């Protein structure tokens, strides 16, 4: 699940 | 089948959650029992201990069974020096919300249908001793008052993530 | 299943392609979201198939893999290849306008299975929702999908074209 | 019984793997919901993988549901691929649709192969009766027998020779070598 | 079952063209040796192939499926009786290629082929009873006879009846 | 356990209602339950065939096929079966409801009504289906689109409600 | 537990003190023992009144099915069969071979006719048996039962009207 | 074994020699099993002697609000009243059938306990609703209680001891001596 | 499935029994034989001069239970008569061919299966005695019984009558 | 053991047996009999043999109070085990007649303990000390040695439970 | 299911034990006895002179097993440190004490539990005395509160088991 | 069943056997372990044609089909098979233990052997197969064939130390 | 349900 | 099943 | 339960 | 099956 | 089992 | 959980 | 078992 | 079996 997580 | 295979040239054959962990993602996608807490904690401290500097991701889908387990994943989450970044997929109840607000401020996400549910788990004295310090570190990490947690998690509770962002469990949802 | 060393399915998610012939559970949504993300990883412009044939499954579950899809970069085809049921139609309808595929003899269930008691206030939250966006990824009016999806009727293939579940029925 | 395996130039399949890896897709067994996600899923691997190039799809089935069936049916008809049909032992109910269904010309069975084309050996009613008229017309149409003739023998337990099965439409050649 | 070094038995055996009928003859066991028989006469058209039968029977239609197989590819498939052969895996047995169909000396062979579609049985024992009369040597009536009773053939009694060719030793 | 009546005679509860022509329906409908329904109605038209037979309903349904056995039961047999609804009725209980003889049809203020019908040999559900609709409609008198409607729909209707549909005809009290 | 239980006295044996006696299952061996049973004890208490065999069975061996249809038309009674939900294989065949006139079925039941060296001429047998009496019990013709016998198709309670099966439809 | 037998020509199981004197147990879940049980022994109760009362003994859960609801109704309708006396455990729908019996009939043991909570922790919303408001009414009637603090002790897990009840509403007496 | 008769209530079964009818519609094990062996007894001391019907559908059992059966029938004075009902295959067709002479009955169609079932030196034997005793009833020779006997073989209840195996068929 | 069994016959000799482990069945069956026993003959006793593990503070809460509503003195007798409820009803038994066989134990430990809600344990703190009470009453012992003793799971057999004043004599 | 990380395709725990971490996650009965005995020889037998970490998360269970455990743990050369990662009770507890003096560890929120199981015959008293018997020279603590300790339901935290002694230091 | 990893890849305990040409049996014999017996023996005998086979037998026996199946091969393969006797070798164990080569029948020095042999005119059929076991063990035993049939149709103990002079085994180990 | 049902 | 068998 | 009840 | 399928 | 199969 | 342990 | 067996 | 057991 980025951008940002990561 | 349900459990897929990737593989890489090296000759690697991961299963899928296997190739998330290869770049710090832990799964939660299950109710919350010791078994789990144990490879949750495992995994929590050998990526720790490969590069302590860079986050860890902790994905939940859980309804959260247990207390002791919960505390457990919690514990190492605050020992381990990497930030431990969370977001919630699906459902994150009990005590599966509790470790969604767990993690880092700044760093806690749901994506726009996620569903948080604090309502916790189920001596007397033990269990009032229990309810109390979930209560208590729920309230420091929402920023909530002590009360309106004391009661919310005492009675079922329902919230969707615009709801669980107006209550400081989470700090943003997931957009693009 | 059928394997080497990896199985069929795996050999799909090299090309792209989720495969999602069960009801839709945690176990499901996990795997789907998790095969989502890391084909989105892989390669961000390249597009992903998701062949359904499911009877549904669970609000919560479903919307996980919704999410995902809507996250993600590369646009999500989907195809019908028996039934899209509950949230697997849900699903159907959820793939990338221009890119929803149905099988000549397939058939689409919109009705999505309801669900303290004024708890139930979820429920009266969760079905709007659904309706809400399935008017969107239609262009039906909102109206029509509140009365369709209170009933359980079945639509084929072609009586979803025009509905506007699907765009395209692929034949020989 | 186990399934040998192969190890060829240094990878090692299972057999019915290194069937699958010159385009051949084994339907052995009956046809339920897992065998039809099974059968489709080889289908648009084989189809991804070279869209031009033929497979063949080997059967011996005593059938199964016509909804399992027919979505099998539907992804031979959509990909790209066309499938060739060979009956090895037993094809009936659905396996002999889908051995009909096979590429014109391009159909075949074994000397002492089998054939029964007898299609079934509450909410969904309406669409079992959509899918039941969907299959007699694709037999007719694929055996160039009229629509009569198949409701007759898709309702009774009518086994056919592959000489029958010849005479019948129902595939295109025995193969004897 | 064990390994070698790494195939595993049986397995070990495919890679020198041997393949193994221990089990009863139901549809998996024939699309696997099915499977086998093709796979070996892909990769040496001319090589031989031997079938080893330890088998109570099985099925007539997945039975007629390997011998189908077997008639159709190119190598020859020799055929062991390493105990016993009743049922499909007699006729399997027969079946083998005429001066290479063996049998342990205290291996057995039964030819009785027990059991609806009346027209369709009667046929399917006709035409067991036409292949095994060929491949005997037997006239009809003594094949008619003997498939439909129960009856068994040591070693001997099998290669003077036509069924195999030579037993090792 | 089930308790018992005692009058010479030792009767069963139920055995007891069915002694003054009561059936009771309270479990959901499969081949046994018809089974044992039909048997109730054709020893209560063989041991009399002019007094009414009252069935009470409490049933979620069930099946659809056995649910019309029972009806088709109800139809021919002399006796008028009155039916009450107790508590619940879905499905082929519904259904069983508004089938009762015009007039007699009643139920509780708080019971609930629900026509909902799903919750080879598939052409005769069908057309068990269209028959259904066309006795709806025949026994509350209404619009049959309505009805076919309403039968594919969860729609819980109290007793004022079903009342107020057609079908039943009086309330309790 | 048993149902309708008076005090073991169920619905059954009640039913079966007014002459009306019921197949709702399978036809296997136990079923027929019982049925012929029971008819031959009907026709021991009263050999002039009538019984009503009412049929709910979805088919059943030959044997069976054959015990009882020798022993009802032993008997002196004759034995109305009425199908109540569904009669398959040899509940059809039971229904059939009823009391001319007697023979009834319900609105919405269906009624199915199929009937599913040494061995192969038993079945040949036994199915032409089967098929003269269906032919002789409709009044069809021997071919078209011999087709129709052949075929998976479901009867409604006209159809089988149409076709012989029956005489009446109750309502 | 459980459940004894009491001979006296006549042999009756325990809870049927009460019957026979007008007392029906309620020591179980509700469920649409018990609840015809219960409609059918009061109105069977209510035909052998429309004047004398009925008393019915409850040590139950309280599961399903239809059942309940149907006891409920069964009460209302015939004649006799129905005293209600609380064994060990009234809770949900045991409770509600409680209160719902004659006043002055009410009673419940030294050592009983009250749990008022009508319950589905997390079905059309709708409905939910109504029943849960219908509930509420019929309580605050039983109870005299406010139509609001019904609503608020019936949505939450309340425990109450035999005197608590008392206090309530929901009983009228102690059985004492 | 068997239902109670009121008349003291007993399972339809006993009434058989009060009008001296044994029921056997099951596979002849050792309980099967104890309890017919004791019925037989029974119905043999309440009235030593009256008939003794054995109603008979039964796929066989084995020698042992069946030959139990067997000798207490030719031991006891009342005369067993004998019927076939729906089948009489292993012990069973040879225990419907124990029966009395001239009373030996059938049901017009009813199959009967004489093949017999499955130290061991022993074995012969007891095939061996069957062999002997039927065929001193059925009237037959030996050899068209032993080989007759060895492998699976239809009838009916015309060629029971051709066989010797029954006396008489009822219509 | 039937003729109408063993323990039927005993409920005509006014005795009840209560030799499994204390529910609501048994509990419902018990206060049964002892209704119809005292309905029956109120002035003549009642046995009631225990050879019970224990159970739910509920059902043997009702049978405590259906001993104390009825008229008949109620004696008890531990027959080889009375624990948690089954000693709590040991002690129950009228003054005078609560006996023990002198191979006999008897634990006086009641399991602290219908709620899905944790606050609601005040519930087990009232049920608790509500025994208790009741026990001090029964044994004459103070309650701060109630308190403590119920604590934990140490037995006693039947002479150190005379003393204690749980039952009154050992029949030997 | 056991994730798994990477030629060295290690399984998690089996990393673990790479770095001589042992891990009782799990109730004990014979075969989880033999399965930590194992891992403890077997690095004792790769190491004799480093340490080996024991990381506890079990409700202990069977006597006879968690005595095999500890007796394994007191005779190999290297000293094991004990750390308790969530719940310590029963044999947990007790082998969390038996930890190396000074290295036993616990964490904020872990609990610890000492209610030994009550029950062949002479063999499992012996062993509870000689349970008793070494947690006092484990913790400092006189006997009789240990035995009054055991035979009775208290929880500890990881606060009141560093002032029980049972633990040395809590990690943050 | 632990597993051995060699300087790699890996195999069960059994499999390291077989590398240095040691075959197991210690269940009892269907058709199954006769099936991958058989295979082992010639799988041995192909690889090197002169090095001799080691056959470890702990079995209740089985059935004369599979069985002998493995005698037959044991007779075909050109490698002579030792045979030693472990635990305990019965009914078709005992015999093929009994069919080892002539100097190479071991067995250590306590292990039980049992002889008793297994439990319509096809059945005329089964005194032929005990009648051949008769005929080979009598003749490789070198005991009369009289000691041989009476002896062998009830159970009957045995040791180390009476199999030598039975003519079952030929050597002792300490 | 008297009266009336029956 | 008489006449005659009873 | 009586007196009173009943 | 090759010659020709495939 | 060669010489000769194979 | 190093440092300390390990 | 060497020596001798291998 | 009488005569002679009874």
């Amino acid at each position: 699940f980025s951008p940002x997580a990561p | 089948n349900l459990i897929p295979t990737v593989i890489e040239q090296t000759e690697r054959a991961y299963d899928i959650y296997s190739r998330l962990l290869k770049d710090r993602i832990i799964m939660l996608g299950s109710a919350i029992d010791d078994n789990v807490a144990n490879s949750i904690v495992s995994q929590l401290l050998f990526l720790a201990a490969e590069d302590p500097e860079k986050e860890i991701s902790l994905y939940i889908n859980s309804p959260g069974g247990s207390i002791t387990a919960g505390m457990a994943i919690y514990d190492t989450m605050q020992f381990i020096k990497p930030k431990v970044s969370t977001i919630c997929i699906g459902m994150a109840a009990s005590m599966g919300a509790f470790l969604l607000a767990a993690g880092e401020k700044g760093k806690r996400y749901a994506l726009p249908n996620s569903e948080v549910m604090i309502h916790q788990p189920l001596a007397a004295k033990r269990i009032l001793l229990l309810r109390d310090k979930l209560n208590k570190v729920l309230a420091e990490r929402t920023g909530q008052p002590l009360e309106v947690i004391e009661r919310d998690t005492d009675r079922d509770n329902f919230k969707s993530a615009e709801e669980a962002l107006e209550y400081g469990l989470i700090d943003k949802i997931l957009t693009h």
